[PDB]
DNA sequence: GTAATATTGGCCAGCTAGGATCACAATCCCGGTGCCGAGGCCGCTCAATTGGTCGTAGACAGCTCTAGCACCGCTTAAACGCACGTACGGATTCCGTACGTGCGTTTAAGCGGTGCTAGAGCTGTCTACGACCAATTGAGCGGCCTCGGCACCGGGATTGTGATCCTAGCTGGCCAATATTAC
DNA sequence: GTAATATTGGCCAGCTAGGATCACAATCCCGGTGCCGAGGCCGCTCAATTGGTCGTAGACAGCTCTAGCACCGCTTAAACGCACGTACGGAATCCGTACGTGCGTTTAAGCGGTGCTAGAGCTGTCTACGACCAATTGAGCGGCCTCGGCACCGGGATTGTGATCCTAGCTGGCCAATATTAC
């Protein structure tokens, strides 16, 4: 029931952060970008999931719904549209 | 069985009949106006409720309502839609 | 060894239509074991001088930058 | 035989991925990660697909403007290559800990 | 001896709604008291913000042959007007991507 | 006459003197805490009342309280100043 | 017939005043109701608060020989912690001044 | 009336700046740029400052309109009775 | 004959105006200056002492912060200068139009 | 004074550039298709409207006196302008290699589908809890006094920096020894 | 082959790097001192407290069913790994000059002291306005239906890139025209 989901970071894949950088313009990457922004990234989520499931922990479900997402982001300052904000 | 969500999205939809008579909205976009409108709202709201606050008012008026337009939206921005507001408080006096 | 002696074996290493360059006598120099690391400045006038004599010549850059050549 | 310089595909595929808006992260394995962080503050947590969704979009866009203003640092070294210490830097000039 | 109905947006030649504004000021708790002209002024600075936008928008669409305006749309009407992307600057849109913005530099010569 | 201007000064000269007996205040720093104090509680019962409200309930208890402490405290201090909260709420409550 | 005073504050075991900050959360309007162990937790965060940053400040006075916390002080205590530096970070402080930092490049060799 | 006082920033007084903030050594044009910085600032806080006050219909700026107006832009100060 | 060699006094001075908290900004010269600013968008404004004071109060910090941001972009262009490509970077990266 | 050799300017030839040409991939475009989301219609409901009452927030007028402004004069630290020089920025060159690009190979995402059910969401009950009130009262505010912390001053001490000299070492040159040349 | 000379090696002189030392000035430390702000005391006030009432917000149980989760099996598309190679970053060098440093001169900031007014802040009156309630009603919601915009595609058309060929401009060597040296 509550797979053991360990070791995931790495599926952030070298192509999709070359993507995602290529969408920043961004031409040339050094092999090093992808696990700074991996650690970026899990920094990142940490907060905002922390900031979520807080609110979600507070209408004491345990479902956390999107309408907590947009809160959380909206909370760090970085406000959401389009998701039922 | 009834149940009721909140939205703008006729009233996007006539201001954008009155604008571009000829073009449709997405649902997505129309969601997205929702949530600009609501986002729009509730910084205003709170910028003119906290004004009166700090300035001892225990209300809400128009002229909190101006300060808190001409105080979020800059420039051209605001002095055109301060001036619309205007206009339409004056005819609603005026009614 | 005293320096100004392995700088003539070092361009006389090679044959290039713009000369042999600055990085070539150091990489050089090195392989000869000399000291390369303190005695730049030393390293630097000794070419200097010895292109000034025309025993060698310079082909590109200006002073020790660029590229040299044999008379 | 036939080979593109370096860097012109590169400016293709920008072109291109700036005119385009689909989502950029593979689906699952976003999903499967956001688990991992979410398992750690709390056990047997339930997502709905829309939470999910809505956390991808948000980090597309923070990574995004992010390269950015990364990018704008390595240009402004004069270096066209971004390395590390653009995203240490631009990090720290956001305001957030690096 | 009732008046014929005459909606408070149409007393002030709007399209938003006066009476649901009215509502989300007093059932906000932003302020225990309300004005009358507070919601009529609110009301129409949100129409204007409003039609600003989807004025940008649409030509945008229109720009690039939509008949339709798009979230895309809405991405790149913010961020090509000045004054909008100051105001929704720290503003992230859904499927809105970036503007193209290639940096000179990048170009080959 | 009589005129009223409100601060926390004594409250923050006894916390002084409950962690640092032997240490003073100056009048300029105890302007700064007193700013500090109406800051940090102006951000916590900001986010309590923004989350009953986002969370469709009327009123603000000590779970909202806690989830506000919680959410706006990062890390080690949240768990110290929650911890102490709550001694202090049992303290209260069995008062 | 009238159980002898005893102060919330008292009844809580603490120093900061909970008449004042219930006061407080009823008239800013926050909330048309507030529960009755709202203010107790407040004023014991509050607390905890001020505690944390005065045992910083007065370690960093006494570290400076100084016997009473100034406005520099303060700064230091508040930069110095990384926690604090993160809560207050995008706080400016009066007369704060700034962290001794200078980059390493730039001392000479 | 005042006219091109903001000269008054003098060189000096940006080098000091700059120093309280690390910086070693300054180029010349790092002068008009760095007041046309504060500029841009000044006229920021203070249009949101003489905007609160024209809203509590009241002809002088205090101390407590600047210090919401920093509020408003995010950088609250705080030591002035905020 | 006596003379420190460029940058000595300056790494002094650097750990004075550190140690140091006295407002920077000479006060007439900044009073008048916010005068000049004010008297743009209304005419026979009065401020309170404290009131400007806190503007410059203001300033100074935020002055300051761009430069600890600007002297981090220089050192990344491994450049001990600072000139304004840096500042027009740094505050572009804080988000402020620039 | 005159001529042969050498010197200098021009031409032909050679080398390198720039322009033109070609061939392929990527982009776009024009047009057809269906498909599904946008847009319109319907009888429902609660929210908007209307009208009348109460009371109270706030507009307004008047008074006080704080404090903001203006102005003068002096002293002096800070600003300014200039001279001077070092260290820096920046241009140049060169090199190694990390990136990029393009193959084949592998993986797992994605889709569609089924099945299961926890848990979201709503409703009803009811009571604990919080608002309100009057009477009570003591903590907190302002005013006043004071005395110890500390900023300043001056002398002595310490540290940091730049400038200088000394010594060992090495390189370059002369005389003597060896390798080369001559006897 | 042997000896003398000319080339090279050994000794001596000159130059540099590292180490040591001195000069000197900025900082620190220490006493003393006098100022004045922190801190305590007193008295007065109104906000906190107590106890009681009353209404209802929300805790709680129970039910519906949506939506989340889990597994399965094909289908590609994307990820992966590797070969090859070139554009890039970065080290090294050098030069010019822009800015730091320091000095002497000028300016105006700062103080402080005086005088004046406008505006800050308060109080009291009174009233327009908004909350509230009850009755009314139609705009907006969800559900159904429907059809045109648009995604996709297949097939041409247009463009961009990378590579190659030719004409051309520039530079070099030899010859032609001209000065320099020898007879």
């Amino acid at each position: 029931h509550r797979k053991v989901l360990r070791d995931n970071i790495q599926g952030i894949t070298k192509p999709a952060i070359r993507r995602l950088a290529r969408r920043g313009g961004v031409k040339r990457i050094s092999g090093l970008i992808y696990e700074e922004t991996r650690g970026v990234l899990k920094v990142f989520l940490e907060n905002v999931i922390r900031d979520a499931v807080t609110y979600t922990e507070h209408a004491k479900r345990k479902t956390v719904t999107a309408m907590d997402v947009v809160y959380a982001l909206k909370r760090q300052g970085r406000t959401l549209y389009g998701f039922g904000g | 069985k009834r149940s009721r969500k909140e939205s703008y999205s006729i009233y996007v939809y006539k201001v954008l009949k009155q604008v571009h008579p000829d073009t449709g909205i997405s649902s997505k976009a129309m969601g997205i106006m929702n949530s600009f409108v609501n986002d729009i709202f509730e910084r205003i709201a709170g910028e003119a409720s906290r004004l009166a606050h700090y300035n001892k008012r225990s209300t809400i008026t128009s002229r909190e309502i101006q300060t808190a337009v001409r105080l979020l939206l800059p420039g051209e921005l605001a002095k055109h839609a301060v001036s619309e507001g205007t206009k339409a408080v004056t005819k609603y006096t005026s009614a | 060894p005293p320096v100004s002696e392995l700088i003539t074996k070092a361009v006389a290493a090679s044959k290039e239509r713009s000369g042999v360059s600055l990085a070539a006598l150091k990489k050089a120099l090195a392989a000869a074991g000399y000291d390369v690391e303190k005695n730049n400045s030393r390293i630097k006038l000794g070419l200097k001088s010895l292109v000034s004599k025309g025993t060698l010549v310079q082909t590109k850059g200006t002073g020790a930058s660029g590229s040299f050549k044999l008379n | 035989p036939h080979r593109y310089r370096p860097g012109t595909v590169a400016l293709r595929e920008i072109r291109r991925y700036q005119k385009s808006t689909e989502l950029l992260i593979r689906k699952l394995p976003f999903q499967r990660l956001v688990r991992e962080i979410a398992q750690d503050f709390k056990t047997d947590l339930r997502f709905q697909s829309s939470a999910v969704m809505a956390l991808q979009e948000a980090c597309e866009a923070y990574l995004v403007g992010l390269f950015e203003d990364t990018n704008l640092c390595a240009i402004h070294a004069k270096r066209v290559t971004i390395m590390p210490k653009d995203i240490q830097l631009a990090r720290r000039i956001r305001g957030e800990r690096a | 001896a009732r008046a014929k109905a005459k909606t408070r947006s149409s007393r002030a030649g709007l399209q938003f709604p006066v009476g649901r504004v009215h509502r989300l000021l007093r059932k906000g708790n932003y302020s225990e008291r309300v004005g009358a002209g507070a919601p009529v002024y609110l009301a129409a600075v949100l129409e204007y913000l409003t039609a600003e936008i989807l004025e940008l928008a649409g030509n945008a669409a229109r720009d690039n042959k939509k008949t339709r305006i798009i979230p895309r749309h809405l991405q790149l009407a913010i961020r090509n007007d000045e004054e909008l992307n100051k105001l929704l600057g720290r503003v992230t849109i859904a499927q809105g991507g970036v503007l193209p913005n290639i940096q000179a530099v990048l170009l080959p010569k």
